[PDB]
């Protein structure tokens, strides 16, 4: 078979900036094909037959590629393609396509907005219950969370759910848990969300 | 030679006759002169149009369009105008084409239809079948009779004038036959003898041509185009199998026949002792 | 235009069998070639097999991974495709598409909402929506212990779609847990209908919640 190994795993992009991504093949091709998916959305083509461009599709975008190396194009980076770009080929059997390229867009930072809420009553019924923090619209990506027993880390019973680039405005979003048991309310008072990022000196904490 | 032989009536101002396809009859009488009565001909009048059928087809305007597999159902723009005949088809196709799997591809297929001999079918009926009937008188003259106005009074001069009523029945079966007109030849088809013949026909003055691929053969496809032609003539198939028929001419818009016979009344009364 | 919506996923135990459907509408579906396409949760992306047209024989062709298990077939009078699929197991286990294929040199255009495909042996179960009640104004519903996925969140009856942020969920204690939060101005609350639509495919059920 005729692997498709991508070059460029992730990357950004800013706002007018030209962007390349390339698609290696592990063996002599005629055609390469590109495809844009949109978080949530199912495929799309976009380019086929190397460098024809689909309908609908923006003359910004464009193809080169012969052989076995091929790539598209950005003209100048836009919001509206950030998405991640697959590569298939034709020449050979099976049908084959890459991991594919993550596109993001590189723009301007934004606080954290961070949140909280109480344990719902509903589980508290029979010993269940967890404090969630919530950190919306944001970016940079990197950001340590951090809660705290007071004053103690607290590691053991916490996953995060990392969210992908709002659409409509680029920007991303978090959610922290922390978990043992729920006979734990009475048995502890201070809780904590030590959030830290690069848009504030100060670690915020909204707890 | 059938110059039949009658005698006015007795004492009566009248006589009643009968012709056949070709009979004459004499009337003698004492006061009244005599009068050879003849039944010169039929023929039909003015015949209308019913159905023309084609016997050599032109065709032109080729035009093939294609797509290869996964490329859906070829379609010929000309597939929009009547005077295109189109049949879509199916070819191999693949890399030596333009095509990256190889399989069979679409194809439409289209071209104009011309006709250049039409056997045109006509119809008749009372309202047009004539009767030549000459009078003599011992000067003479003749004239035509139909169902529609059967009598008729020829002025004689000083020899007085003579109605004539009339019943025209004929032999042939009216609605019943038409008059095929191949080539030179005329003939009298037998009504669905006619209506079943499997060609190219025009109906009641249109310019629509029906069941034409009857003539133009679709030939080999070929992924690039593919090659129509028409027929030969059938002018000659069309003779072969049309010989049965009654041989008929067509001379100028009208029709002469035989199976036919008047039956008249003929008012002597008005002629001069 | 074109409508590919297929139908037919589930969970089903390591072995089991099930028919992916795919009921197109908007185009001459037998003339076109078809295609299927699974995604597994990782991103990869793999083709399955595709099926010709009548005029072709409705020549197939399958990729290493489906000689077997699987066979494509087309209902043309009905527009419809089909995935009879049999003895998954824990790599078939993704979101499956179809598309359709198309030009001179074939891709896939056309393609589908696409439909889920879970590979397991452990058990449906009904979630546990609770009130994110605020201690302007952030609310939301937290959705926990439940499987498997997929679950489906909405707000005013899929009206209320902007300053919605419903996150990914996060596999744990062999279960789902997702959030979701939304914003409106702090002057229309508690001044107008604020309800968590909430379904689980799983159970087959809902819960029209309102956060009080």
């Amino acid at each position: 078979q005729i692997v498709l190994t991508r070059t460029g795993g992730i990357m950004s992009a800013s706002p007018g900036e030209k962007v390349t991504m390339t698609c290696s093949a592990s063996s002599s091709v005629s055609y390469m094909h590109w495809y844009q998916q949109k978080s949530g959305t199912s495929p799309k083509i976009w380019i086929y037959e190397s460098s024809k461009l689909a309908s609908g599709v923006p003359v910004r975008f464009s193809g080169s590629g012969s052989g076995t190396s091929y790539s598209l194009t950005i003209s100048s980076m836009e919001a509206e393609d950030v998405a991640t770009y697959y590569c298939q080929q034709w020449s050979s059997h099976p049908l084959t396509f890459g991991a594919g390229t993550k596109l993001e867009l590189k723009r301007a930072d934004a606080a954290p907005t961070v949140s909280i809420f109480p344990p719902s009553s509903e589980q508290l019924t029979s010993g269940g219950a967890s404090v969630v923090c919530f950190l919306n619209n944001f970016y940079p990506k990197d950001i340590n969370v951090k809660w705290k027993i007071d004053g103690s880390e607290r590691q053991n019973g916490v996953l995060n759910s990392w969210t992908d680039q709002d659409s409509k405005d680029s920007t991303y979003s978090m959610s922290s848990t922390l978990t043992l048991t729920k006979d734990e309310y009475e048995r502890h008072n201070s809780y904590t969300c030590e959030a830290t990022h690069k848009t504030s000196t100060s670690p915020i904490v909204k707890s | 030679s059938n110059r039949d032989f009658l005698e006015g009536v007795s004492g009566a101002t009248w006589v009643d006759l009968v012709l056949e396809g070709d009979s004459c009859v004499t009337i003698m009488s004492k006061d009244k002169p005599t009068i050879d009565v003849k039944m010169m001909n039929m023929e039909a009048a003015n015949l209308a149009e019913v159905r023309s059928y084609c016997y050599l087809a032109t065709v032109s305007d080729l035009s093939t369009k294609a797509a290869c597999p996964t490329m859906g159902e070829a379609h010929n723009d000309k597939r929009a105008d009547p005077a295109f005949v189109c049949r879509q088809g199916v070819v191999d196709r693949g890399w030596g084409n333009g095509c990256g799997l190889f399989g069979k591809g679409s194809i439409d297929t289209c071209a104009k239809f011309a006709c250049s001999t039409k056997a045109i079918g006509r119809t008749i009926l009372k309202e047009n079948i004539k009767y030549e009937v000459a009078i003599f008188v011992h000067q003479a003259g003749r004239f035509s009779i139909t169902p529609a106005a059967p009598s008729y009074t020829l002025k004689l001069g000083e020899y007085g004038e003579v109605t004539v009523d009339c019943e025209p029945r004929s032999g042939i079966d009216t609605n019943a036959y038409y008059v095929m007109t191949v080539g030179t030849k005329t003939f009298l088809v037998h009504r669905e003898w006619f209506m079943d013949l499997n060609l190219p026909w025009s109906s009641a003055g249109s310019t629509v041509w029906r069941n034409r691929e009857t003539l133009m053969e679709f030939e080999e496809p070929h992924a690039t185009k593919q090659s129509v032609i028409a027929l030969g003539s059938q002018e000659g198939a069309l003779h072969q199998a049309l010989a049965g028929a009654i041989p008929v001419e067509f001379s100028s818009n009208t029709v002469k026949l035989t199976s036919g016979h008047l039956k008249c009344r003929v008012k002597m009364e008005k002629l001069q002792l | 235009e074109v409508k590919l919506v297929e139908s037919g996923g589930g969970l089903v135990l390591p072995g089991g069998s099930l028919r992916l459907s795919c009921a197109t509408s908007g185009f001459t579906f037998t003339d076109y070639y078809m295609t299927w396409v699974r995604q597994p949760p990782g991103k990869a992306l793999e083709w399955l097999g595709f099926i010709g047209n009548k005029a072709n024989d409705y020549t197939t062709e399958y990729s290493a991974s489906v000689k077997g298990r699987f066979t494509i077939s087309r209902d043309d009078s009905q527009s419809i495709l089909y995935l009879q699929m049999s003895t998954l197991r824990a790599e078939d286990r993704a979101t499956y598409y179809c598309a359709t294929v198309y030009g001179n040199y074939p891709y896939f255009d056309v393609w589908g909402v696409g439909t889920t495909v879970a590979v397991s042996s452990a058990t449906t179960t009904a979630p546990s929506v609770y009130p994110l009640v605020p201690g302007s104004v952030t609310l939301g519903c937290l959705v926990k212990g439940y499987f498997p996925e997929p679950v489906t969140v909405k707000w005013n009856y899929g009206a209320l779609s902007s300053g919605v942020r419903t996150v990914s969920s996060v596999l744990q204690s062999g279960f789902y847990s997702l959030s979701s939060l939304v914003t409106v101005p702090s002057s229309t609350w508690p001044s107008q209908t604020v309800i968590c639509n909430v379904a689980h495919p799983a159970s087959k059920v809902d819960l029209i919640k309102e956060i009080s």
